[PDB]
RNA sequence: GACCCUUAAC
RNA sequence: CGCCCGUCGCUAGUACCGAUUGAAUGGCUUAGUGAGGCCUCAGGAUCUGCUUAGAGAAGGGGGCAACUCCAUCUCAGAGCGGAGAAUUUGGACAAACUUGGUCAUUUAGAGGAACUAAAAGUCGUAACAAGGUUUCCGUAGGUGAACCUGCGGAAGGAUCAUU
RNA sequence: ACCCACUCGGCACCUUACGAGAAAUCAAAGUCUUUGGGUUCUGGGGGGAGUAUGGUCGCAAGGCUGAAACUUAAAGGAAUU
RNA sequence: GUCGGAUUUCCAACGGGGCCUUUCCUUCUGGCUAACCUUGAGCUUGGCGAACCAGGACUUUUACUUUGAAAAAAUUAGAGUGUUCAAAGCAGGCGUAUUGCUCGAAUAUAUUAGCAUGGAAUAAUAGAAUAGGAC
RNA sequence: UAUCUGGUUGAUCCUGCCAGUAGUCAUAUGCUUGUCUCAAAGAUUAAGCCAUGCAUGUCUAAGUAUAAGCAAUUUAUACAGUGAAACUGCGAAUGGCUCAUUAAAUCAGUUAUCGUUUAUUUGAUAGUUCCUUUACUACAUGGUAUAACUGUGGUAAUUCUAGAGCUAAUACAUGCUUAAAAUCUCGACCCUUUGGAAGAGAUGUAUUUAUUAGAUAAAAAAUCAAUGUCUUCGGACUCUUUGAUGAUUCAUAAUAACUUUUCGAAUCGCAUGGCCUUGUGCUGGCGAUGGUUCAUUCAAAUUUCUGCCCUAUCAACUUUCGAUGGUAGGAUAGUGGCCUACCAUGGUUUCAACGGGUAACGGGGAAUAAGGGUUCGAUUCCGGAGAGGGAGCCUGAGAAACGGCUACC
RNA sequence: UCUUAAGGUAGCCAAAUGCCUCGUCAUCUAAUUAGUGACGCGCAUGAAUGGAUUAACGAGAUUCCCACUGUCCCUAUCUAC
RNA sequence: CUAAGGGUCGGGUACGAUCAACUUA
């Protein structure tokens, strides 16, 4: 290809962006960012499909070229800018929040925060390394660095941004018994609660969890995210709040509480 | 290019052409039913041929399998919403007992003949 | 140009392999430096993603390390006395990483002499107090004092000219010395 | 294994420096490394003259990737061997096996003795040669 | 003892 | 009065052998010749101090016999502080030829020798009955043609059988 | 050396016989649509044709290996009359 | 007694788990003291260990398990849906007539090599034979 | 929708084909100008040749406009609006097309990079730059070949071009201002009695050595010729500093040094708020574009772990000159016989190597189905390759680019 | 059908053996009584008066091609005797 | 210029100076 890619064909988009098959032959292809190209939805997709807020994409750049919409608290005057898992999305007419979660099924559900809650965001640290003189930092999951982090932490576990600085309020470690979010694989979607962690020395350690159901399963290590201990979450959960019901019980679940 | 537009075919055609108790019979449903074609028997023994399939192949798998309570569940739903088979069983019987009759008596050509607004299937 | 892809090369079982593709831009190669030495000469090298490469000719001078006595120093470089790759090497006094060479000699005795200061063979106050302590350390080894009356340090370069630009090495010492010794000498 | 600096080139560890100015017992230090994985390091790697850039112990190449066994079929290359792994390759349309072998090349540090017949380990290092990528980290052979 | 053959012409 | 074999003759078709060293086309030489780039040895049109007591056409401290970190448009052997086009002046990538090798039914050819078919042709009648010498196999020789004969074998024989 | 009774191994021996087979027939040619003990070789309509552009063995005679074009609706097996 | 409708104790194959029966699923570091006649009211104010834990080179070698961290989407099978039906598509549905709210876009080894405190039945050139064996 | 049927005979049962039968996002073609939705469409032969016209250009409050361009001054006598060009920047390496080559090669499952990144995005990060150096002194801020534009040009002709006078430099020796503190190195004050001063420097980032470095499982004592940043010549010998991985010579320190100046903002817009002894003098807020480095993202390169059709009428293949491995170097972004300097015949092979063929790009898939299968897959998605055939290269982060260049055919 | 002791077989050929004859066809060339290949009612081929073949060999007959050249077009010039 | 190829001794139970000739690459 003598160079990168810039185009993004539909029926390659990741399908959990929920397009459809007409109407275009080409999805918006998420620009570099914070987030991958594939777990990360672009602002095009979501204030356009998942609110409604415009009909097309020429209305979405009208909507962004007026620094109306600001995500961890920065405006992003871009069509594709790859917001992606745990990220604060803040509309400021009427002052509307938005964290950009996982639902049960394994797509970004649209959430509806408060102001207290929409000023922090939970990263889970991706490595720990000291940089140039000495210093230390963390890689989150967004491609943050943040640096003197607290010694106590390492890979794996989870530390709270403020948005409006760019240091670690609180952290929690990776241990069994601590509530967890599953960002990829089939799992996706799913909150975990930490049973125990096998190793296999050499490469992907798996992990066991089961939810409030009882159900366990088994997931990579990098597929995990820690959000809180036992009982309450660090943020506010999605509505299901990531139980996998079964295609018989979300069946009658639809029946019942249509 | 643009996603390519799916599509299927919706009837099938017999494997021996003169069949002389099959053509009979079929000519005798079109006129039963006022029918204008062969494959609009063609079709419904077609879809009754993936029902067949779908109930068959649930069938063999074993009772209070997860696939079948509600897959099963789901083709009966729809065969009794539309009418095809009896509404008072719970059996997943019929299904595969059901004939091509049922599913075009169904059809509003003959739904509005038998509702006195037609007074035939040809003027239906 | 010059490829480094491993197409045109025959199988492993020996088997011919058919022309795949055009060569690449990224699997290309380039001349040798061959680096001289004398009034230097170093050309830039434009490589992948800007990262310039700066590819020596005919260098004169190198950064060489005692490294029992923990120092470095710029040095010319009067020639190259063996190469374990080739021997025209040698002939042509070709510089590359790993040859021998024989270096002034000059800064690291004069450096002995403004630390150490002892006597081969048989002063300021500031001086004579730290010549105290630097004491009984000025005995290195006699295979290489042996070099200084010469006014030539045998010597490795472990820098690669034609890839950094520079001929930098360290003074041949202790077991390595005497294999080179050995070979140099060697009937 | 007779003669350590058979070479035209004197053979060291890069980087391992013996001060000629200091003078104890064992003087010619020698670095190793635990290639991990639960691997045990020889002891004729730890106080071996060898040096072996390639050695997985002594050198600089680091295991990671593929672990795999095979037999030794061939001995005659020098610090590389042959190991032949054989395993059944499935046919589903008869729904049997037929026997397959693949010849690996690997690189065999003079820590190990080995001989045709032998049962070796091999770990995945980065590509040593034009065939080989592996590297003998255990031996079946007393 | 010897003994070969058999319409194109509904 | 069945069936049936081969030579030979007339037509047609298909493929084979074949002197003719055209299989003119179609991948590379451990042969030749090297286009052009790239690296390199050099080369040097092209210009920054335009500082050297020239220059009775610029005021300059004194009573104009070369006393002042000064003059146009003439320029300095001040080394010296610099870039740089044309110019194969060696390499490396690779390319500029009546020439050996191989080939996807893959295209000629006097003549030779088959096969297939058609056919209202000629000669016989080898086989099918003990087919009028049982047949058949292998092998060898012979003969217009089928075929005959020697030697050994088979029954798929014309005998499942003798005291 | 004969006679009876066993037994192991062998050459064989009386049937359109349970079973198998198209039948002839079969002590295996059975235990095979109720299809699987192990394993080697071979065939896929008739002809062209066991005919080589080839290769290999042989002193030769020839052996082994072995097509295609083309052409056919049959050729063939076991019975019955 | 857990809705034209059903409560484990007078009966199901109980699928599985642990303990004895010579049976053994490697045993020891300590800041935790866990099933054990070291014990304040019809239940612990000294001790033996996996429903708890980092400190051993050693879980014979495999094939064949069940289990699934995974067939990119599209396609195929398939759930819902009033494209008029249908192919299709992933839409849509419902109001205080005038405000607004809400369900979706599930789910599924049609070829084969990594992990699996639970699986040794099946099938092999594995161990201690001039002991070099085990504790 | 787990069917079969006709054809050898006088007749029969078989073997076995031929023929029928059904389907084909398989193609063609025959028979037709009256219907709704949906839709393939110069793949097969010729990766054959192309007339013509289009298919890549690009601007903001914010890099340059005195267009001799169009336009009410009192917010536009330095310009402050719009604005053709031209420079600069970015892009043109995406897209789109095609399927020729290609048979462990592409490709697929996306193992590894402890083997190599930085159009860009996102986050973080540079008080070290009078380098003729304790101001012997521009940062209230040292210049220039040239574009546009004006000017008689040359040529039949081209998106051909120096010939006479300003801009951005970011193009070039372009080039300053922020002691700090601590450590290290050497030391210009008197007979010192463990000598002890200022003084002079160096220590930001960008490129070789060597290392107290980068450690680490559990107890009490001996001995060091030149006498422990302390004490009364037998007191404490006292936390002593140490991050990651399965693993490293890893990250990152620190120490000689080396670097032919890498960078370390002389850039731009909007906003002119405020204490003052009225000076841009003390400070100003949002931002745009930054050039370095680290991380991040989008990518790229590199392997075979297993898997590919037919062919033995291909059984041996790999033959200075690579052909398997070693050592060293060179080259590369990096590994690597990738290439250059040697032994050994090393490597592959009936488990089919190596040759030959492919009316062969691979795969997701398609058609056909009782179950197993057989055939196809130029083509809407992914990966690869190519731009008439070869080869070479410039620029650029990325191309061996062809709506870029160079050469031969 | 007459006739011979037998009526020339296998082979080979316008052959160093064919008169006719410069045989006919093909090939070779611009052109070939030459050469080669092939072919016939062979004046008058032919089997140890040996037939056919044949690798190697030959100061042996012969034809063609490449190379090469004063053999020639078309001669000229030089040296010694 | 380089490389390769030879002959002659004192043994407490891997060592060297000597000396020597034309074949290859």
């Amino acid at each position: 290809a003598r160079g990168p890619k810039k185009h993004l064909k539909r029926l390659a988009a990741p399908h959990h962006w929920l397009l459809d098959k007409l109407s275009g032959c080409y999805a918006p292809r998420p620009s570099a960012g914070p987030h991958k190209l594939r777990e990360s939805l672009p602002l095009i997709v979501f204030l356009r499909n998942r609110l409604k807020y415009a009909l097309n994409g020429r209305e979405v750049k009208a909507i962004l070229m007026q620094r109306h919409v600001k995500v961890d608290g920065k405006v992003r005057t871009d069509t594709t800018y790859p917001a992606g898992f745990m990220d604060v999305i803040t509309l400021d007419a009427t002052n509307e929040n938005f964290r950009l979660v996982y639902d049960v099924k394994g797509r970004f559900a649209v959430h509806r925060i408060t102001d207290e809650e929409a000023s922090y965001k939970l990263g889970k640290v991706k490595k720990v390394q000291l940089g140039k003189k000495g210093v230390p930092y963390v890689v989150t999951h967004d491609g943050r660095t943040i640096r003197y982090p607290d010694p106590n932490i390492k890979v794996n576990d989870t530390v709270k941004i403020d948005l409006a600085s760019g240091k670690i309020t609180d952290f929690i470690k990776f241990d069994a018994g601590k509530l967890v979010y599953v960002t990829g694989g089939r799992n996706l979607g799913r909150i975990g609660t930490i049973v125990h962690k096998e190793r296999h020395d050499g490469g992907f350690d798996l992990v066991h969890i089961k939810d409030s159901l009882d159900n366990t399963f088994v997931t990579r290590l990098n597929n995990v995210f820690v959000i809180g201990e036992q009982g309450k979450p660090y943020i506010s959960l999605p509505k299901g709040k990531g139980i996998k019901l079964s295609i018989a019980e979300e069946r009658d679940r639809r029946r019942a509480q249509q | 290019p643009r996603a390519p537009r799916t599509y299927s075919k919706t009837y099938s055609t017999p494997k021996r052409p003169y069949e002389s108790s099959r053509l009979d019979a079929e000519l005798k449903l079109a006129g039963e039913f006022g029918l204008k074609n062969k494959k609009e028997i063609y079709r419904i023994s077609f879809q009754l041929s993936k029902i067949r399939r779908a109930a068959r192949d649930l069938l063999t798998r074993d009772e209070k399998d997860p696939k079948r309570l509600f897959e099963g569940n789901a083709l009966i739903r729809r065969l009794v919403r539309v009418g095809v088979l009896s509404e008072d069983k719970k059996k997943l019987d019929y299904v595969l007992a059901l004939k091509v009759e049922d599913f075009l008596e169904r059809r509003l050509q003959t739904q509005v003949y038998k509702l006195g607004l037609a007074k035939s299937v040809h003027h239906a | 140009g010059i490829s480094r892809d491993s197409r045109h090369k025959r199988s492993a079982t020996g088997a011919k392999r058919a022309q795949f593709r055009k060569k690449r831009k990224f699997e290309l190669g380039r001349q040798p430096a061959n680096t001289k030495i004398g009034a230097k000469r170093i050309h830039s090298v434009r490589t992948r993603g800007g990262n310039k490469k700066y590819r020596a000719l005919r260098i004169e001078t190198g950064n060489f390390s005692w490294a029992s006595e923990g120092i470095s120093k710029k040095t010319r470089i009067a020639g190259v006395v063996y190469h374990p790759s080739n021997n025209e090497l040698v002939r042509t006094n070709t510089l590359t990483k790993a040859a021998i060479v024989q270096i002034d000699a000059t800064p690291f005795r004069q450096w002995f002499e403004a630390h150490y200061g002892q006597t081969l063979g048989k002063k300021s106050k500031n001086a004579e107090r730290k010549w105290a302590a630097r004491a009984a350390s000025a005995k290195i080894e006699s295979s290489v004092e042996s070099q200084f009356s010469a006014g030539r340090l045998y010597a490795c370069i472990s820098s690669r000219p034609g890839q950094s630009g520079r001929c930098d090495g360290y003074i041949l010492e202790g077991e390595e010395l005497a294999f080179y010794l050995r070979r140099l000498t060697a009937k | 294994e007779l003669t350590v600096q058979s070479e035209r080139a004197f053979q060291k560890q890069p980087h391992i420096f013996n001060n000629p100015k200091v003078k104890t017992s064992k003087r010619t230090k020698r670095w190793y490394k635990n290639a991990g994985l639960g691997f045990k390091t020889p002891k004729t790697a730890i106080e071996g003259s060898y040096i072996d850039k390639k050695c997985p112990f002594t050198g600089l190449v680091s295991i990671r990737g593929k672990i795999l066994t095979g037999t030794v079929v061939s001995t005659k290359m020098h610090r590389t061997i042959v190991i032949r792994r054989a395993y059944l390759h499935y046919i589903p349309k008869y729904n049997r096996y037929e026997k397959r072998h693949k010849n690996v090349p690997v690189h065999v540090s003079p820590a190990f003795r080995v001989q045709v017949g032998d049962i070796v380990t091999v770990g995945q290092c980065r590509p040593i040669s034009k065939t080989v990528r592996f590297n003998v980290v255990k031996v079946s052979a007393a």
